[PDB]
């Protein structure tokens, strides 16, 4: 039963080159790419980082057909905390939650 | 719902950020005239 | 002193990077000029990557099964997972296949896929008639449409239903054999 | 082996269901529809 | 340490009969080649640089810190040889790494 739920519920997109990992992840719960409301950005206040990260998120959204007029809202927690190197993602994840 | 890691490409700058994580959005779009039944939760539930 | 050779370039240009990252089916190919393995724009988001020979064959077969293409006759569809065929099982092979079919399938690159292709054809023909599969012989010539020939009780069973002609199409690959048989009176 | 018999059946059923769906598609668009849907059934058979 | 790794990696590829690592990309996506190798202590000569040589005002390259990181060896492998965009999970496990 668990294997059948894995095939049809959890892992239906793993062998499907027409479904991005990002899209599959959301589609598991019936969400679309338009339901990704917030992007917690690494957002380190470096020239290179903040541009590359914006460009990357932006290209992901464009490729997956995110609706025109529906930008992800960026959060940049490090404005307040600074960059704790290895803990950076964990603080962002806590924020995200 | 997802977690992934990705390296970038040939280079000589260890600190330089890259675009390898863009691979999480990879999707083949040569043949997209018709919706995949695999994206339809009702289809998947019928199969289960 | 060149076991280690540092790459100067990624296999993609800066201009193709995002396209390569975003197409899961993108593969490198030998560049005719450099001789080096590179991503070429022609192989990025290319239909050929996704829609292969087996897909084209199978889609055509079931396109030739639509009511408007052909109707008013027995239609049989069979699929065999090629992993179901044990080619070492001399009992099953000798029982269900003629020496001509065994010779043809044995000579093919994937013996198992060819036997699955033939088994699927026989079972599709049997479903088309609507009544061992050795009675139904599939005559296969390279890059030519296969022919159906009914010998024993299959010939008699076809005469009872007044079946004049039986045609079969076969696609087979590393996974499955699909056969569509149309029996016309 | 028992499960492989069920997957063979599942593919037969999906191809039959696909033929019926393709009958209602206009003839010019029927090729592209069957290509997309046939590749998808192949993916799902392999997965199973 | 990075030179030991770079040599080991090319030699492992030769032992795999892969003399051009880009041949992998005839078979898999660039997202599908990973590096999960690691170290217990990393670039300890770079640590010496930053903790001791710098303190004695000895000449030390300005980017010594990056060469210390346990994951920098895998970065150089990717940067010099492999060019993947695949997973990169660098373990640290002392003697069990």
């Amino acid at each position: 039963l668990r294997a059948a739920q894995q095939q049809w519920g959890n892992d239906f997109y793993k062998r499907d080159p027409r479904i991005a990992p990002l899209r599959g992840a959301l589609a598991t719960y019936g969400l679309t790419i338009d339901d990704l409301g917030v992007a917690s950005f690494h957002g380190t206040s470096t020239k290179a980082n903040d541009k590359n990260e914006s460009a990357t998120i932006n290209e992901m959204m464009k490729h997956l057909g995110r609706s025109e007029g529906n930008p992800v809202i960026g959060v940049f927690q490090k404005f307040l905390t600074g960059h704790p190197k290895g803990a950076a993602g964990a603080w962002m994840m806590n924020g995200a939650l | 719902a997802m977690a992934a890691t990705a390296t970038d490409k040939i280079g000589r700058s260890v600190p330089a950020p890259g675009k390898g994580i863009l691979t999480t959005a990879r999707e083949h779009h040569s043949s997209v005239k018709y919706a995949s039944p695999n994206l339809n939760m009702k289809y998947r539930k019928r199969q289960l | 002193n060149k076991l280690f050779v540092s790459k100067e370039h990624a296999p993609y240009t800066d201009e193709l990077e995002e396209d390569v990252y975003l197409d899961p089916l993108a593969r490198v190919s030998k560049d005719k000029k450099s001789g080096s393995l590179t991503f070429n724009s022609k192989n990025i988001q290319s239909k050929d990557s996704y829609i292969n020979a087996n897909t084209i064959e199978t889609a055509k077969m079931i396109e030739n099964m639509t009511k408007e293409k052909v109707s008013n006759g027995g239609v049989g569809v069979d699929v065999e997972l090629i992993t179901s065929i044990n080619v070492e099982n001399d009992t099953f092979i000798e029982r269900n296949f003629t020496p001509q079919e065994i010779e043809y399938c044995s000579a093919q690159p994937s013996v198992q896929s060819s036997f699955a292709g033939t088994w699927s054809a026989k079972e599709a023909v049997f479903k088309s008639l609507g009544v061992a599969l050795k009675d139904i012989e599939i005559v296969r010539v390279n890059k030519n449409a296969p022919a159906v020939e009914l010998h024993g009780n299959a010939k008699k069973a076809a005469e009872e239903a007044g079946v004049t002609d039986v045609k079969v199409s076969i696609s087979h690959d590393d996974l499955q054999a699909v056969a569509v048989a149309v029996s016309t009176k | 082996v028992t499960r492989e018999a069920q997957i063979k059946d599942w593919v037969e059923n999906e191809l039959e269901a696909l033929k019926l769906e393709a009958e209602e598609i206009p003839s010019e668009d029927q090729n592209e529809f069957l290509l997309e849907r046939t590749r998808e059934i192949h993916n799902e058979a392999e997965s199973q | 340490i990075t030179l030991f790794v770079l040599v080991s990696v090319v030699e492992a590829f030769i032992a795999s009969g892969i003399t051009d690592p880009y041949e992998m990309y005839k078979y898999v996506h660039v997202s599908e080649v990973g590096n999960c190798s690691g170290s217990g202590m990393g670039g300890v000569s770079a640590l010496r640089g930053m903790f001791k040589d710098r303190f004695k005002d000895e000449p030390v390259q300005n980017d010594i810190l990056q060469e210390s990181f346990i994951n920098t060896m895998s970065a150089w492998v990717n940067m010099l040889l492999i060019s993947s965009s695949g997973p990169i999970k660098t373990p640290v496990g002392a003697c069990a790494t």
